[PDB]
């Protein structure tokens, strides 16, 4: 919503995250194998 | 001893001797362990931490004549 | 750390080069062989070398332990543990224990007397 009065100052931002091991279960172990407990690699940032 | 059990690690930890774990009964109990731990699964050897909490509290009491330093 | 006696041809590295220092101290914990008004524990013991640069520098010695009885005299063991250095690492050499308790290297100093 705009109000259509005066200078509808339009303009953008953007928004942080973290992803873990959990967020994404594919930053967990391959020494062996994926998706646990007690088996942790990377993370990412992420900004919508 | 308490155990602490996940897919992915297994945790033990102990408060054994006056309350407190020494680096060489870790270093000791991890070699008796082997052949307790199951095969192909990770274990792991850690201390106890302990939280000291903070609390003022406040009692109401129905005889106010009965409160006392003791 | 803990070393145990019984791990001979094992090498951990050291936080400095072993040629830095004119001295050091090897600390050594042992459990003795019979308990003496109920402990075992020795605490951790002190052997200091000169680095003269031999292939083994050797902690041994001796406990006595067990309390005196009229029928029982304390017992006496012997022990030993060889060590060398590297650079920066050092190596449990060889090892005699006489009773089925772990005995450990636990500490290394290096000392300078300049």
């Amino acid at each position: 919503k705009i109000t259509g009065v005066g200078k509808e100052t339009i303009g953008i931002k953007l928004t942080e995250r973290i992803v873990t091991p959990d967020e994404d279960a594919s930053l967990l172990d391959q020494t062996s194998g994926v998706p646990s407990y007690f088996s942790k690699g990377a993370d990412r940032l992420e900004e919508k | 001893v308490y155990v602490y059990e996940e897919t992915g690690h297994i945790t033990v930890f102990a408060h054994d001797r006056n309350g407190n774990l020494s680096d060489t009964l870790k270093e000791d109990i991890i070699d008796a362990l082997q052949d307790y731990r199951p095969s192909g699964i990770m274990l792991d050897v850690t201390g106890v931490e302990k939280e000291e909490v903070n609390v003022s509290a406040t009692v109401t009491i129905s005889n106010k004549s009965r409160i006392g330093d003791t | 750390g803990a070393q145990s006696f019984l791990s001979t041809g094992t090498t951990k590295n050291l936080s400095d080069d072993i040629s830095n220092y004119s001295y050091v101290e090897v600390y050594t914990t042992h459990k003795t062989t019979e308990k003496t008004k109920g402990n075992d524990n020795t605490g951790t013991i002190c052997h200091k070398f000169y680095l003269d640069g031999s292939g083994t520098y050797v902690c041994s010695g001796t406990f006595v332990s067990g309390d005196r009885t009229d029928t029982k005299p304390p017992i006496t063991e012997f022990y030993r543990v060889g060590v060398s250095f590297k650079g920066s690492t050092w190596t449990l050499v060889d090892s005699a224990v006489q009773n089925s308790k772990t005995q450990y290297v636990t500490r290394i100093i290096g000392i300078n007397m300049p």
